[PDB]
């Protein structure tokens, strides 16, 4: 791909993007001031993380017109590059435990009614915000045990795309098992079980029809943006021998998350 | 219908242990806060231990600090003291004293009958500078008392507790401000005074007025009382 | 028979003596005044104890210690200075829907769907909230209830009639007359003598508390009567309804004297209150705020907005230094 | 700031203690208001069992507590704003009797279009259906006499029903109430008719089963998917 | 009926009143509520805001 399409494709998602969350979190605002719940709090988290990474594309959408050079100095390439990794593998885990939330909202209506409290869906989020920080940090602590550290100078500084595949396998297929294919069960399962749980306890077929596809929109931006990029990151694991096109497809799919995560399933 | 029911003194060797527990009969015992309150057989009253309600707070004197600790069972109404190393000014009368905290809560209104405890061999100066004073019945009486601090605070209350103990009976609150009168207190006692000064006014005496008269502070955490002035007939 | 005729010629000769007693309006004289400008109170206070909707509240004589009732079954105790609860009185029935503060402030009253008026005695030896008494005559369910002193409370109820209890023998006293309707609402002169009391038959109602009955009806509403507040002087009351108005009737007048009511609400009246002077009028709506009339120029001063759910009752301090609303939101709002 | 404050502050955080305890206790049990004209056997729907004003009804289904208040002073205008929070009203109207049936569904309708119960379901209980049917076979009653729709009225191709005037005799009264919950609502509350016997024993399964459905609805209404 | 009368004597209850408060003018009760309005306008917090020193419900 060529880097002008690339560079085009990146703006386009972040100028389109950053109004839709930027509105999407002043909706979910509006709704918490009344009362809060958990889905409120599911959808602010995941806001607030898809607008951090729309504010992480527009630098990196300059870097790649220059085909890989690094004009931001090297102090700020590690403290900014793991904000661009941090919700592509945090945000869509958000999406399943709101998949969770349905579940417990359809399966076990009176148990989750009289049973649920803001501060249990704090007290997940908060587990997911640490749980993705730590193992974030430990693996790049393989980077450099202890050049700049993130940056791999070919004999033009270079972020974190001249890394060493021997290296950079393993680590990031342990990421994205870890951290996405997991999640990505869990969202499956729950929506299988919420519309098995709305065809046992069916009302209307047209509400149950908007509610169905209602519920599709977290499924949807998981196994369709997020997706291609752990797909790619597996492939490149087992098969270290293809061209990096596929790591730039996966980042293209990962603005196109940042354009499509505000659009479906959220307060908008 | 209020009782206090206190025991577990006598004789200890000095170093020894004691426990001293007080059960309570007739109000809601876990609503309440509750305080030791220890005296010479020769001197005043002097301030022990308090425990708040829910044993949520904890106050210890600087004397029987590390000691003496304090306890509260709730479900059989029960206060306890358990007391280790004694020394040998710890033989005193022990008071258990109820006192309540809300905004128009007069605290420190019923104290316990005592148990003796025998041994064998900053703070707010709370004065009075006045060790007796000769009467007569029928006139009116002013005792004064001072403090080493101004007692006034920003919200308006003084804090200034004015107690009698009658010979051979224990304390009771007569004015647990200035001017605030206690329940079941005559009108002819009265209060007032200043942020340091403050005077206690008896407008008429009868025989059962002779006792001594203390002023104690409820300021800030350690409770100091006076020296006590003594009114007697004759 | 010709007693329904003389009746209604009777009720035309009134009305024609007090059309003769009409020779201007309020608004006539009171034109020459300027207006009071624009009230803009802000929110201080808000108490955030009660789980459930709350009917109704009680400012004390001491301009602190307010007592409020909610739909949990909880009487609640606030000291307004500090937001500090001061007793938590769990109620048999939790279906209340008036409460009363004693001006001694020694005793507090609940009532509601359950028919009975509890006094409860907040001053014991014991240290806790005890009910002190209860009162069963009643065949309709507790609206109102209002303390003349330690002994005596008036109360206006859903079977039509308001009753006049004494604590110490627990029986009452007058019975005084019925109404054709529910009698939603109850406010006491300054004097203790006198005390109007609004119905769901759109009529508000003088009574002496001495003789017994009825001594003058108003007019003018055409919907449910919901809330009524005596002037300061005493001289004058004030109504809410479900019409979306408020009516300032006058006393020594027997004729509706003036007309609160906007174009752009629409909803009912839930309580009506005065400032100490007079000058304000605060009337809470089904519209989620309160509103701020000028009770002499009859136009909206101010708008006290901030709730999220239907402003269920009001108050003002005896001091008039605040004013304390709540709603259905489990929420009470102090406000100056 | 002084000792008596902080005292006073640490009552009222025990004060709040207690009242966030007894809070989620209430919050537990579930609550449902009864309703229903004279001679229809409101009382006696539920078998399972404070008398003052209202009298209170405590039966458990499936470990679920269920509070069912019943009030027995008509002004029902007026006190039916403090059931504006309740789980469902069961509406129980007697079928046997068809001079009050005209009553009844206006009664019906003033409740399904109150203003304070725009969102709360009602769980309509078609009481004496044995009645209702000996009735109908009795042929001295006819149910064309007061509804004349019923002459040009037939039963639905989609039935799943005893005699067929029965049962059609039976939807064409559900088909009234369900009509007029029909016609206003637009889908933020529903009705769940029953048909019920004067006998029947298993009202509590078919009042759990459509609480747990209310449920159901306001949990998807929660989480933006209705 | 005894009720039509009961009310009989009710409204003239009623009659009477009217007729001693007709001595009273609708102009000047008005009046009287006027003096009553700017006689004590200096003493509620409501209309004239007070400062922070005599105000309790600070924040």
């Amino acid at each position: 791909l060529p880097p002008q399409l690339s560079f085009g494709l990146y703006v386009a998602a972040f100028a389109l993007g950053f109004p839709l969350n930027v509105l999407a979190i002043r909706g979910a605002t509006a709704h918490a001031r009344l009362r809060l719940t958990p889905s409120l709090v599911y959808a602010l988290n995941l806001g607030c993380s898809d607008l951090l990474l729309t504010v992480s594309l527009p630098l990196k959408a300059v870097e790649a017109l220059a085909s890989g050079a690094w004009p931001l100095p090297a102090s700020l390439c590690p403290v900014f590059a793991v904000a661009h990794f941090f919700p592509l593998y945090a945000g869509g885990g958000f999406l399943a435990a709101l998949s969770a939330g349905r579940y417990l909202g359809a399966a076990f209506p009176l148990g989750y009614q009289a049973f649920r409290r803001p501060c249990y869906s704090w007290g997940v989020c908060a587990a997911i915000w640490a749980l993705v920080l730590c193992h974030l940090g430990l693996v790049f602590g393989l980077e450099a045990p202890g050049t700049s550290l993130g940056i791999n100078t070919p004999v033009s500084p270079v972020c974190l795309e001249a890394w060493d595949p021997a290296s950079a396998g393993p680590a990031r297929f342990s990421l994205s098992l870890l951290l996405f294919f997991l999640p990505l069960a869990i969202t499956a399962f729950c929506y299988v079980g919420c519309l098995r749980a709305l065809a046992r306890s069916g009302l209307t077929h047209r509400r149950k029809l908007r509610a169905a596809w209602v519920a599709g929109g977290a499924l949807l931006t998981l196994l369709l943006c997020v997706g291609p990029y752990n797909a790619s990151n597996v492939a490149s694991f087992l098969y270290p021998n293809l061209g990096g096109s596929w790591r730039k497809l996966g980042l293209i799919t990962g603005a196109w998350s940042v354009v499509l995560n505000p659009l479906v399933t959220g307060y908008l | 219908d209020v009782q206090l029911v206190e025991s577990g003194g006598g004789l200890v060797q000095p170093g020894g242990s004691r426990k001293l527990s007080c059960s309570a009969s007739g109000f809601a015992f876990s609503s309440f806060g509750m305080h030791w309150v220890r005296q010479a057989p020769e001197k005043g009253l002097e301030w022990v231990a308090y425990i708040s309600s829910g044993s949520g707070t904890i106050y210890y004197a600087d004397t029987v600090k590390g000691r003496f600790t304090i306890s509260r069972d709730d479900p059989k109404n029960t206060l306890f003291l358990q007391m280790t190393s004694l020394r040998s000014e710890d033989t005193a009368m022990y008071y258990c004293v109820r006192s309540i905290y809300y905004y128009g809560s007069s605290p420190f209104d019923f104290w316990g009958q005592g148990t003796t405890l025998t041994v064998s061999s900053s703070d707010i100066v709370m004065t009075q500078a006045t060790s007796s004073v000769p009467v007569t019945p029928g006139e009116s009486v002013s005792i004064s008392c001072r403090s080493s601090k101004s007692l006034l605070h920003s919200n308006g209350n003084t804090y200034l507790y004015w107690f009698l103990q009658r010979p051979g009976q224990s304390p009771q609150l007569l004015i647990y401000r200035m001017s605030n009168l206690a329940s079941g207190v005559p009108d002819r006692f009265s209060g007032s005074g200043s942020g340091t000064a403050f005077t206690l006014t008896i407008s008429r005496l009868e025989a059962e007025d002779v006792g001594v008269y203390y002023c104690m502070q409820h300021l800030e955490y350690p409770l100091t009382f006076g020296a006590g002035t003594k009114l007697e007939l004759k | 028979d010709q007693l329904r005729q003389e009746a209604e010629q009777l009720k035309n000769q009134i009305r024609d003596a007090r059309k003769a007693c009409a020779d201007a309006t309020l608004s006539q004289i009171t034109n020459n005044i300027d207006p009071v400008g624009r009230i803009q109170m802000r929110t201080r206070r808000t108490l955030r104890g009660h789980l459930a909707k709350i009917y109704a509240m009680h400012w004390g004589t001491d301009s602190r210690l307010l007592v409020s009732a909610s739909q949990d079954g909880k009487l609640i105790i606030w000291d307004s200075y500090t937001t500090n609860k001061v007793h938590a009185i769990p109620l048999r029935s939790s279906w209340v829907m008036t409460c009363a503060y004693a001006p001694s402030g020694n005793y507090v009253a609940c009532g509601g769907l359950d028919n009975i008026c509890s006094i409860y005695n907040l001053k014991t030896r014991e240290g806790n909230v005890r009910v002190s008494r209860e009162l069963a005559g009643h065949t309709g369910y507790l609206s109102c209830c209002r303390f003349l002193d330690d002994n005596q409370i008036v109360t206006s109820s859903g079977d039509t009639t308001c009753a006049l209890w004494d604590i110490e023998t627990g029986q009452q006293t007058t019975t005084f007359t019925g109404h054709t309707g529910d009698v939603m609402s109850l406010s006491l002169a300054p004097d203790t003598r006198l005390f109007v009391s609004g119905a769901c038959d759109a009529s508000a109602k003088l009574w002496d508390v001495r003789e017994g009955m009825c001594r003058q009806t108003f007019t003018g509403h055409e919907s449910d009567i919901n809330a009524i507040c005596f002037f300061p002087n005493g001289n004058a009351f004030a109504t809410g309804s479900d019409d979306a108005t408020c009516r300032l009737f006058d006393l020594r007048a027997d004729q509706e004297l003036m007309t609160y009511s906007h174009d752009n609400i629409i909803c009912g009246i839930t309580s009506v209150s005065f400032s100490k002077s007079g000058r304000l009028l605060l009337a809470g709506y089904d519209d989620f705020n309160c509103n701020v009339w000028d009770a002499l120029k009859a136009d909206r001063a101010g708008v006290l907005a901030g709730h999220d759910n239907r402003v269920s009752c009001l108050g003002v301090t005896d001091d008039g230094m605040a004013v304390a609303t709540g709603s259905w939101d489990s929420f009470l709002k102090i406000w100056n | 700031l002084s000792a008596e404050d902080k005292a006073a502050v640490e009552r009222s955080k025990m004060i709040d203690r207690n009242l966030r305890e007894d809070g989620e206790k209430a919050r537990r049990t579930l609550r449902l208001l009864l309703l229903g004209a004279d001679n229809s056997g409101k009382s006696t729907i539920v078998k399972q069992m404070h008398t003052s004003g209202i009298f209170e009804t405590k039966f458990q289904v499936d470990k679920v507590n269920f509070h069912m208040f019943d009030v027995g002073g008509d002004e029902r205008r007026k006190w039916i704003q403090c059931f504006n929070d309740v789980t469902a009203i069961i509406f129980v109207v007697d079928s046997s009797d068809y001079n009050r049936l005209q009553e009844a569904l206006n009664d019906f309708k003033s409740i399904w279009n109150n203003r304070w119960l725009r969102t709360i379901s009602v769980i309509l209980f078609l009481n004496k259906q044995d009645l209702l049917a000996e009735k109908v076979l009795a042929g001295k009653s006819k149910i064309e006499d007061y509804f004349p729709e019923f002459a040009r009225y037939t039963t639905p191709e989609d039935a799943t029903p005893e005699d067929p005037r029965v049962t059609r005799a039976k939807y064409f009264i559900r088909k009234e109430f369900v009509d007029i919950s029909t016609a206003s609502g637009d889908g933020r509350h529903i009705c769940y008719p029953h048909f019920t016997c004067a006998v029947d024993t298993e009202n509590a399964r078919r009042i759990f089963n459509d609480c747990k459905d209310i449920i159901l609805q306001m949990n998807l209404r929660e989480y933006n998917l209705v | 009926n005894t009720a039509s009368i009961a009310q009989a004597r009710k409204l003239v209850e009623q009659l009477k009143m009217e007729a001693n408060i007709d001595r009273i003018k609708v102009s000047k009760a008005a009046a009287d509520l006027m003096a009553y309005c700017e006689a004590h306008a200096k003493e509620d917090p409501l209309l004239t805001p007070v400062p922070a020193s005599e105000n309790p419900f600070r924040e």
